[PDB]
């Protein structure tokens, strides 16, 4: 402008560094900054002041992934004690995030919903037929394939244990638990006669309390 | 772009009460330093090699 | 209750703790450029690496 | 009875499903707002098993 004026707007990717809490993820919600200062001056020399509280997003792309909750510009004096009265001064704008949990949902947590009520389904199979192991064992084949796609979707960071990856290990001991027992019932089913005599509490509290306390049952 | 006579490398000073002592380490601003997702640093040495 | 607030090597300010509140901090670290000094009311935790002391008297953490 | 493998063939049936999820893992748009007709047809044949 005649007057001095400058008005200078030009266009930037801002690739940032944000601390990533994955504690409850995929329902996670993130606390991302950008951190803007003068790199070789001194708040004595240029001044800076954010043009509003908030950041301008009036023409903001939605998503498809994250959801923009809240967002704020924090200005910040900062002084050392080598120079009394010379203050360093940034901007720090922070956006709020929150993720849209769907493409996890159906993608890596239906599949563990189905392979939990599977494997509960083999103690009603009788072990006169001989596809307890064949059931039991392919439910966890299936849920060590369902790894690879886990593996190839869920972030690998060591930050913490994610609430995904609390299920998918609460599934893979639920399964192996019920493998072991398993193999302690088809155990318990061709015991010879010949060798093992029922002990007196094992035919007390199998055959002549839990039979009777049963009530769904024919 | 120059060779040891003519150019000399060395490692930084700082001062406590006085004295100089030379800047053996990686510095880390302990407040705004972000920690890696798979990485802790445990050592950070600095060495000035002849 | 009362407590100092300045930063670093500022002119002393002061400041009043909220009802309650029976401690005051004094935080120290170094950055590239220098040392900061943060001092305030309560006893914060704080980042591995950095200074802090915590004292529940009066005005006790310039 | 012992012999037929009724459950052989369906869990295995489940299992080429559960190779199937990887491939197509691989291909559909990673956003949240709908959910893909092939991921519907998925998930539906897996219900079904
Ligand atoms: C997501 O992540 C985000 C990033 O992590 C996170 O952002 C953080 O949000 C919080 C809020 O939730 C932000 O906190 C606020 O920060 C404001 C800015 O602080 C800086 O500036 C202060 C002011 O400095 C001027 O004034 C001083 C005297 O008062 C002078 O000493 C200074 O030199 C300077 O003077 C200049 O300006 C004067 C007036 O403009 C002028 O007279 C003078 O001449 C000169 O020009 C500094 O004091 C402050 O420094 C303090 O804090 C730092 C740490 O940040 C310490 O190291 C320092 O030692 C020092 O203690 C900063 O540099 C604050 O103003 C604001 O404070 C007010 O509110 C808090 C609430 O707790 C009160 O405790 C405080 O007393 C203030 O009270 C206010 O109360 C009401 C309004 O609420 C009002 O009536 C009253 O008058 C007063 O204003 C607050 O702390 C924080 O900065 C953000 N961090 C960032 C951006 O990194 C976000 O929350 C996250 N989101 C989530 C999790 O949901
Ligand atoms: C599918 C599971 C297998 C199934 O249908 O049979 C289970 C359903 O009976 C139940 O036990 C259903 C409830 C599941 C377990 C309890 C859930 C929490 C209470 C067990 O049935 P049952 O009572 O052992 O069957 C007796 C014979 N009858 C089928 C002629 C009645």
């Amino acid at each position: 402008d005649y007057t001095g004026k400058i008005m200078w707007t030009p266009p930037a990717i801002f690739k940032s560094y944000c601390e990533i809490i994955v504690t409850h993820f995929p329902f996670d919600q993130q606390n991302c900054t950008m951190k803007l200062g003068i790199w070789t001056y001194d708040g004595t020399k240029v001044s800076i002041s954010p043009e509003s509280d908030r950041p301008d997003l009036s023409t903001f792309m939605e998503s498809g992934e994250w959801v923009m909750k809240d967002y704020r510009g924090w200005k910040h004096w900062v002084y050392y004690t080598c120079c009394p009265d010379t203050p360093y001064l940034d901007i720090t704008y922070h956006f709020i995030m929150q993720r849209i949990p769907l493409y996890f949902v159906v993608n890596v947590i239906i599949p563990c919903l189905l392979f939990s009520f599977l494997t509960g389904l083999v103690f009603y199979l009788p072990t006169d037929s001989g596809e307890k192991m064949t059931l039991s064992i392919s439910v966890l084949l299936s849920l060590t394939v369902f790894l690879l796609v886990i593996v190839e979707l869920i972030p690998s960071t060591s930050s913490a244990v994610p609430l995904i990856g609390k299920y998918m290990l609460f599934t893979m001991i639920f399964v192996i638990s019920s493998i072991i027992i398993t193999v302690v019932v088809i155990n318990t089913h061709h015991r010879s006669p010949s060798t093992h005599t029922m002990p007196q509490w094992v035919r007390k509290i199998f055959i002549d309390t839990i039979p009777n306390v049963m009530f769904f049952s024919t | 772009n120059y060779d040891a006579n003519e150019i000399t490398m060395d490692l930084m000073t700082d001062t406590i009460d006085g004295k100089d002592y030379p800047i053996e380490w990686i510095i880390i601003d302990p407040e705004a330093f972000t920690e890696n997702g798979e990485w802790e640093i445990i050592h950070k040495p600095a060495k000035k090699n002849i | 209750r009362i407590c100092f607030n300045h930063q670093s090597s500022q002119p002393q300010t002061t400041k009043t703790c909220s009802p309650g509140e029976s401690s005051c901090y004094n935080k120290q670290w170094s950055d590239f450029r220098g040392t900061i000094i943060e001092r305030g009311c309560g006893c914060p935790t704080v980042k591995p690496g950095i200074k802090l002391s915590c004292c529940e008297s009066e005005v006790c953490n310039n | 009875q012992a012999g037929g493998q009724k459950c052989t063939l369906s869990i295995s049936v489940l299992l080429a499903q559960t190779i199937f999820l990887f491939l197509i893992a691989q291909k559909v748009p990673e956003t949240s707002l709908n959910v893909p007709l092939i991921g519907k047809y998925l998930i539906f044949v897996m219900f079904v098993s």
